[PDB]
């Protein structure tokens, strides 16, 4: 008996759209056996925004290290 | 048990007066 | 005789005892020491006078404060005899008993 | 002709008897007597609990088509004037009033025959107004202060510019967006340090109010990490003092308990209900339950929708412990699996991150909430619902996410597609950077799923347990999980902000007619439909979330506070109407 | 008791004015006599008795 | 013995479960008219000099 | 000393440091501040520590009282005493972040009544801090409790009613006044300075 | 007949350095580092200034 | 030590990879012979410490002594 949200107004086929990602691959295997084109449109939106989410902590995470010594070992001399 | 004690204890709660310098004492109630 | 700064002055307007307790020992029974003494010397029970406090200085009431070691009788034993005190009349415990 | 003083003290001799607090003797020669009331009133009576887990369907159906709405009996009480209350053409609220610490109330005449329930009045404040009007509190207050010497830290300026901020209207929805994603966490506060950065800048520049003043956490992680060079200072003078100001109500509140304790606990429990460890923040975002039944001797029962909880032992099947974002490195997929092939409906789990104990006894936070808010805003705040799963789709389906090509550092709004957060930028007046949409959307991977609602039971203290029946042994309240409080919204900002939150009624000091009927249009039409429920105290929520009579806070504190004055005079007063009416605290009281 | 007051003006004031005098100001104190011998006080040429 | 005080302080305030509260911190907890009424005595007896 | 920048010999001493300073103590402790410092600077700073002393210590001190207070029957009672820090330095209440930061390398100690601080003490010491929180209402100054090594109260110059009047009136002009006549000794001789005044 | 020479504005100076809890915790080491030597505070001069 | 600190967070493999600095062929002398892997280590960065000290300090000193008044007299010729 529960209402979800209204929705978000939003930009359709913007994966399809974008021609490049790392994320096209990982995200082919997104089947739809039994639900209909919108509530398989809605889910395949969720799991973009995972993708996405994904992508940016292993950025954040790739951002943490900051700077070892042997780099300005390296390039000082 | 040791609420209402201290309650008790710090209340005033229990004779004899040894001396009275003014008389025979009139309860007060609130 | 020395005195808390927050002794109030309405203590002081009328008149009562420099100890500051209650010391009327006639209005207990007669020949009971042990009344006598707990009505003088105690601070269990607030004062004849005024329920509401126990004493005003608590520095000269009390056996043994300030104003019992200066002014007993027979505590000092050793003062110049042959000087009057007029403080010695309100602290001593045979004079008070005696009554 | 002796000039003798009679305080409180010399007459608690019969003040602290338990004679004086026990209705056993009232309900008997009320109960016996004929002729029983012929006005049961029946509305807030109980709280009733639900099956469906969902708070939105709850203010839907409670809301979705409603007419004549009852008001309280305490509602009213508090609105007569003294004087108008004791003239004998208002009697049925006089006939009502038999004894000065139990509020009684008669319930519904069908079912079965007459009876008559008394409750507690847990606080000084309860007093109703033609009994103890507001300036008697109000000067009240301002002894209590003389009394500990508090020194308030805070200048009225500070309050002024916290009221400022209170009746903006044009106060940005998504610097609340962003204090909806955090949720009270360290480590995603200090993901996000620049995009907060930015905000509270413009939000001080542009114009002379400050921002996100709203959630108690935010301010706390302000004042403890972007005290550096957060912003252009003038503006953490502010957080400085209010922060400053926060404490120094726990050191007078200390101040006025005594050195001395019961047992092994001090009397300081008993004497302020603040202090008290039982009650609870509305607002909730650690484990702060399990942590209560571990510290409750008195038997503290948590109400999850329908599914109880008593025992620290099921703290596993009832209790999900959000792990920090670090240790889930492995557990993101699962987690985000869930959310499409779990039932968020009836879950009867919550997900809540590890307790950390601030080291202050939370009552900080209890402060904050109960005092400072409804007092500098004059209580105008809601609860606030959301779904978060629309939130992310909102940040992480944007433009900017997707394309490899560009930069990390732009203004979004120049590359930004037509979509909702396009709107919520624009009328937000801030332009952000790509890396904060990119930070944001990644902390979507801890985040909740949905806000949620809980009920707390506690017995009150063995000093005024004393009672006849069980059920008023218990106080009732309420505490919002994975939830933010909210100050009025706008118009044209409830056409994109619609899209993702709604509104929820709350405690005395966050329930608001004006609030509600703002977010929800049914509110809305339901106030229109009734205009005598502008007042915060005629306001009618669901008995679902909110019951008048078993709370901390009755009506009348939160009237109180509709006519607060922003001075820390009323902060003085709101800050001594928190006294439990306890011998113990009597005999506090005779002190000082 | 006997006569002692805090300083110079409270002991003018209850030599000029005997009953509307102040038996405390704001921080000086006065105690008047009562005792057995009721006793007149003479100041320049005003009497209190 | 020790004059390593880090390992003082951690040892005092290890698993401390009773804190003793010192006289003088009681007194100076009490105003006067409630220092010098009957309901404490305690504290009182020992207000000699 | 083990920045890199302040040890390599490669680098200018004018330059700042953050700009090569790498995942440490050093760049949250600087992160705090947000200071920026030469090169220099921190090298001569880290050159102190050629005379740098050890350890902080507490020693405490013991004297008799005035000959005008010595009359006593018992030997022990006419002797005060005090406790000194020796090299180290008292210190305002630190931040979360900072004391989590700095926990490597600064430590607590409440050993006198102006300096026995519960809210400041509370946050250099995770222990201190439960031990606050288990028991409210020691948070006073005044009943705060400290250990036998580092005071015992009756032995002590200063006292809990001095401390607690510190706790009460508000810092103004008055305030240093009234302080300064409070250290005024009760002897014979401060009877007749006064006298005097 | 005392003067002082402070202002009621100093001493709130002094009481708001007090309840800095943003007080930046390096201030300490440099004292530490100088410990009440006088040399050694005349060694550091230019960086108690910054 | 009956307790003490915790050591501080710090880089690691300073000694040898970044640098090659007069202060290494000093520092070679001492040996690990008995102690383990962790004390060793231990002792060489506090010896590699009080080192950097002795540089820093030994440096100050001829910063300190001051400009000499013949070299500014041969700023003629």
């Amino acid at each position: 008996m529960a209402r979800r949200l209204p929705k978000p107004t939003l930009q359709g086929r913007l994966e399809a759209d974008f021609p490049d990602s790392p994320l096209l691959p990982k995200f082919q295997e997104l089947n739809q056996n039994n639900l209909p084109n919108d509530v398989f449109r809605e889910a395949q939106r969720s799991y973009l925004v995972f993708l996405t989410s994904q992508f940016c902590y292993e950025e954040y995470v790739q951002r943490t290290f900051g700077v070892p010594r042997r780099q300005r070992a390296i390039d000082k001399r | 048990q040791q609420v209402n004690d201290y309650i008790k204890a710090k209340v005033g709660a229990q004779n004899g007066a040894p001396g009275l310098c003014h008389g025979q004492q009139a309860t007060c109630e609130i | 005789i020395v005195t808390p700064v927050t002794a109030d002055v309405a203590y002081f307007q009328k008149s009562n005892s420099p100890r500051g307790r209650a010391a009327c020992v006639v209005s207990c029974e007669n020949y009971n020491q042990e009344v006598a003494e707990g009505l003088i010397y105690d601070h269990s029970r607030p004062d004849a006078a005024y329920e509401y406090r126990s004493t005003v200085n608590p520095w000269a009431s009390q056996l043994g404060s300030l104003g019992d070691i200066m002014y007993n009788s027979s505590y000092r034993q050793t003062a110049v005899p042959g000087l009057y005190s007029p403080c010695r009349a309100f602290f001593n415990k045979e004079e008070l008993l005696r009554n | 002709n002796l000039l003798l003083a009679f305080n409180l003290q010399n007459a608690l001799k019969v003040l602290c008897h338990p004679r004086l607090h026990t209705p056993a003797h009232t309900l008997n020669s009320l109960n016996a007597a004929p002729a029983p009331r012929d006005r049961r009133e029946t509305y807030s009576l109980q709280h009733r609990r639900p099956n469906h887990m969902n708070v939105l369907v709850i203010v839907d159906e409670f809301y979705d088509n409603k007419y004549a709405a009852p008001v309280t009996d305490i509602a009213l009480k508090c609105g007569l004037p003294t004087e108008d209350f004791l003239h004998p053409s208002n009697y049925d609220l006089l006939r009502l009033e038999l004894h000065p610490l139990y509020d009684i109330y008669i319930g519904r005449d069908a079912g079965e025959r007459a009876r008559h329930r008394a409750v507690h009045r847990l606080m000084v404040g309860n007093l109703p107004t033609p009994l103890a009007p507001a300036a008697f509190q109000e000067a009240r207050g301002q002894q209590f202060e003389t009394a500990t010497s508090l020194a308030h830290v805070v200048d009225q300026a500070v309050i002024e510019t916290v009221q400022d901020t209170a009746y903006d209207t044009a106060y940005p929805a998504f610097f609340y967006v962003v204090e909806a994603m955090i949720h009270g966490f360290e480590e995603k506060f200090v993901m996000n340090v620049p995009l907060v950065s930015l905000c509270i800048n413009t939000y001080w520049e542009r114009s002379g109010r400050l921002a996100f003043v709203n959630s108690f956490s935010m301010i706390k992680f302000i004042c403890r990490h972007l005290g550096n060079n957060a912003i252009s200072k003038e503006a953490y003078s502010m957080y400085r003092k209010i922060y400053g100001e926060l404490i120094a109500l726990e050191q007078a509140l200390m101040r006025l308990a005594g050195s001395d304790v019961v047992g092994d606990e001090s009397v300081g429990q008993y004497v302020c209900a603040l202090l008290d460890p039982n009650l609870l923040p509305p607002v909730a975002y650690t484990d702060i339950f399990t942590h209560l039944l571990t510290v409750s001797d008195r038997a503290p029962q948590i109400i999850i929708g329908n599914e109880v909880y008593a025992d620290t032992l099921a703290a596993p099947q009832f209790i999900e412990r959000v792990g920090n974002m670090d240790e889930m490195a492995a557990q993101f997929v699962a987690l985000y699996g869930y959310r499409v092939n779990g039932d968020h409906d009836h879950d009867f789990r919550l997900h809540l991150g590890p307790y950390v104990d601030e080291g202050h006894a939370d009552v900080l936070e209890k402060i904050f909430y109960y005092v400072f808010l409804p007092t500098c805003t004059n209580a105008h705040m809601c609860g606030l619902g959301v779904d978060f799963q629309h939130v992310a789709q909102t940040l992480a389906y944007n433009g900017p996410a997707f394309s490899h090509h560009f930069t990390r550092d732009e203004d979004i709004l120049d590359n930004l597609e037509n979509g909702t957060l396009r709107d919520l930028l624009e009328i937000s007046d801030l332009r952000p950077t790509v890396g904060m949409i990119r930070d944001l959307s990644a902390s979507f991977m801890t985040c909740p799923t949905f806000t949620r609602a809980v009920r707390v039971s506690v017995d009150n203290d063995v000093t005024q347990q004393l009672a006849p029946n069980p059920a008023d042994k218990r106080t009732e309240q309420t505490v919002l999980v994975n939830g933010l409080v909210a100050f009025a919204f706008s118009e044209r900002t409830r056409a994109v902000t619609q899209c993702l939150f709604h509104a929820i009624p709350f405690h005395m000091f966050y329930g608001d007619p004006r609030v509600a009927a703002t977010m929800h249009q049914d509110v809305a039409t339901f106030v229109m439909r009734n205009p005598q429920q502008r007042a915060v105290e005629a306001f009618n929520r669901p008995e679902q979330l909110f019951a008048e009579y078993r709370e901390w806070h009755r009506s009348p504190m939160g009237k109180y506070a509709a006519e607060c004055l922003p001075s820390l005079v009323s902060i003085s007063g709101m800050t001594a109407m928190h006294i439990k009416m306890s011998p113990m605290a009597y005999i506090a009281q005779a002190k000082l | 008791p006997a006569l002692s007051a805090s300083s110079r003006a409270l002991i003018d004031e209850f030599m000029s004015v005997k009953q509307t005098h102040a038996p405390i100001h704001y921080g000086h104190y006065i105690i008047e006599e009562v005792a057995p011998v009721r006793r007149i006080l003479k100041f320049g040429n005003k009497v209190v008795f």
